[PDB]
């Protein structure tokens, strides 16, 4: 084994799994991780892309490097939790509110 | 009236946008 | 009167510490400075849209 | 000759998609409105960071340091059939060339062919990486704007200092360009193609088309950098004095007192020449802390202060700010 | 090595060059490097010191040992730049204007 003399050429295996859909899980794809719904997508991508971008500059298309589909990247519901209560001295029962 | 369908046709992460009341 | 103090930093003067100091060594120094530099920038553009 | 660029020099910097949003990106591209050199006599020429191809039949390119057996090189060949990329060292011809049943040129990665349309390259090597950029487009440099298309890339990871050209027969003409790093605007289609490219380093009114993120401008001032006059000459005042400090009396001393009865000696007023430091044997020291070591001309000062002792060996880097 | 506010007495040997002066230049004198154009002193002061300060902290005196004259220093030209322009799509022809 020879090092300190050129950039990366040959390395190991990767053990790549299958493939999940309308889920929100964190994902690998070669080196760009982040958590977001598998979900079809309506864009085309030339032959040279790897994934793709908006005004935020964050993860939302990504090409599977298995095949040729094109996946979009959403992230799943979340928010601040909200309360409506009528108090202590008046009452006990609450209204969960999901903003 | 037509004033404001006028007025609103010539007008145009982790981050939560909270609609208006 | 703010702008020209050290800071903590080894040198004052930009342009001392860019020829005394080893540049790959200068990278923690004028780093420092340059973040305190932005902290009193900000404070003042506070102070002025006040 | 002398030939002025018009459009050519614009490549996708990433392998990234946006839709149809401005980016600004700071990398190697080749300046707009800038003359390159109309080839017809049958050379050397020089290669620096960024270089741009245009031809009109000619094909072969010539990569190295010095065209010798002492560095490694690349050759690239791509006749009919098939793409060979070679990464050696081995003879080469003052003038070579392509004779088709001689060849007379003088690991192995072989791919697709690249085969009125107008062959333009551009090649790039950063990081240890060799970057191949091409696009034909069918219509002297062609008008209009085209964005061209990546290749593949292999890991050579070695210098390139000049380049060379081969001439195939079954001079001519070939342009080549030179490639500096400045600030572009690319903006992209909803196909997901560049469409529209400006430079802002030509023009005032094209540097606030860089800032600004759009190519529509509106009436009034709008402030995008400053104005200052470069330094063309420098100046440099030394004292005058001229005594040869005895650092050898210090350093090259016939004994040496004891680590806790250290002896203390001021060096002033006289010259400090930093050469006679190494030619006392190759040494487990030189590192310093709060001053360059490479740097030791060019600054002034005074109160210079030299104590000697002894250490046992294990604890070298014991003489250390920190370490107690 | 010591940094104590002094004129420098011990460096290297290399050579110093010939005075320049109404040029916006880079000077080093007895180790004080700096950027400026060089006029010459109208101000004075006691003959017993070497270099000053001023409100800002900065270097606006300098008296070399080779020569014993009082020296100025001052900043050269600097400043914004801004553009007046009509609109981009019914001309290009622009201006440029120096604050
Ligand atoms: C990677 O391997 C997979 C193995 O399933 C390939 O997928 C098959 O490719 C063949 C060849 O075109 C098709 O006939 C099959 O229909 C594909 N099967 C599925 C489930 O998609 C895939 O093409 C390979 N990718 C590359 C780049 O070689
Ligand atoms: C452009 O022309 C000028 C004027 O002769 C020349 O100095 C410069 O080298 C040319 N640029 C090239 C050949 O890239
Ligand atoms: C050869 O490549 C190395 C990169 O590791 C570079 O540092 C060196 O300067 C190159 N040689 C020449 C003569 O440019
Ligand atoms: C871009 O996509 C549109 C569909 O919205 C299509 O009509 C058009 O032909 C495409 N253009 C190119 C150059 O692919
Ligand atoms: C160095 O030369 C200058 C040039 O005139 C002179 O004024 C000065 O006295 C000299 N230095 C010494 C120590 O004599
Ligand atoms: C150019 O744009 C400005 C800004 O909207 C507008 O006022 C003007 O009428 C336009 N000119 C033409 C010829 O359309």
């Amino acid at each position: 084994f020879e090092l300190l003399h050129a950039p990366a050429t040959v390395c190991g295996p990767k053990k790549s799994t299958n493939l999940v859909k309308n889920k929100c899980v964190n994902f690998n794809f070669n080196g760009l991780t982040g958590t977001g719904v598998l979900t079809e997508s309506n864009k085309k991508f030339l032959p040279f892309q790897q994934f793709g971008r908006d005004i935020a500059d964050t993860t939302d298309a990504v090409r599977d490097p298995q095949t040729l589909e094109i996946l979009d990247i959403t992230p799943c519901s979340f928010g601040g939790v909200s309360v409506i209560t009528p108090g202590t001295n008046t009452s006990n029962q609450v209204a969960v509110l999901y903003q | 009236s037509p004033i404001e369908d006028l007025l609103f046709n010539k007008v145009t992460n982790g981050l939560t946008v909270l609609p208006p009341l | 009167k703010q702008l020209s103090s050290k800071f903590g930093a080894i040198s004052s003067v930009l342009n001392d510490i860019l020829s005394r100091l080893d540049p790959p060594e200068a990278e923690v120094q004028i780093d420092r400075l340059i973040t305190g530099r932005l902290q009193s920038l900000q404070t003042y553009v506070t102070q002025q849209l006040i | 000759s002398y030939t002025n660029s018009f459009t050519r020099g614009v490549y996708y910097p990433d392998k990234v998609f946006r839709s149809s949003v401005l980016h600004s990106t700071q990398d190697l591209f080749l300046p707009f409105f800038s003359n390159v050199t109309w080839f017809h006599a049958i050379p050397v020429l020089p290669f620096n960071d960024g270089v741009y191809f245009a031809s009109t039949i000619i094909r072969g390119w010539i990569f190295g340091t010095t065209l010798d057996s002492k560095t490694q090189s690349l050759l690239i060949v791509n006749n009919a059939t098939n793409v060979v990329i070679k990464v050696c060292e081995f003879q080469f011809c003052n003038d070579p060339f392509l004779d088709e049943s001689e060849f007379r040129v003088y690991f192995e990665y072989v791919s697709q062919p690249f085969l009125k349309n107008l062959r333009e390259f551009v090649f790039k090597n950063i990081d240890g990486y060799f970057k191949i950029y091409s696009k034909h487009t069918p219509i002297d440099l062609p008008q209009g704007f085209s964005a061209l298309e990546p290749l593949v890339d292999l890991p050579i990871g070695i210098n390139i200092t000049r380049f060379q050209t081969l001439l195939a027969l079954h001079a001519a003409a070939y342009y080549v360009g030179y490639l500096q790093p400045r600030t572009f605007l690319l903006k992209y289609n909803e196909n997901g193609t560049i469409t529209d490219a400006v430079d802002c380093a030509l023009d005032p009114l094209s540097e606030t088309k860089c800032t600004l993120k759009s190519f529509t401008v509106e009436k009034g001032i709008y402030q995008t950098s400053n104005f200052r006059v470069q330094p063309t000459e420098s100046i440099v005042r030394f004292p005058n004095i001229t005594n040869l400090c005895p650092f050898d009396e210090v350093f090259n001393a016939t004994r040496f007192a004891s680590v806790y009865a250290w002896n203390r000696k001021r060096i002033s007023n006289c010259v400090a020449d930093y050469s006679v430091l190494y030619n006392f044997a190759p040494f487990f020291a030189f590192k310093c802390y709060g001053v360059s070591p490479t740097k030791l001309n060019d600054l002034c000062f005074t109160n210079v202060y030299a104590d000697s002792f002894v250490i046992r060996g294990n604890e070298v880097s014991q003489i250390a700010p920190g370490q107690t």
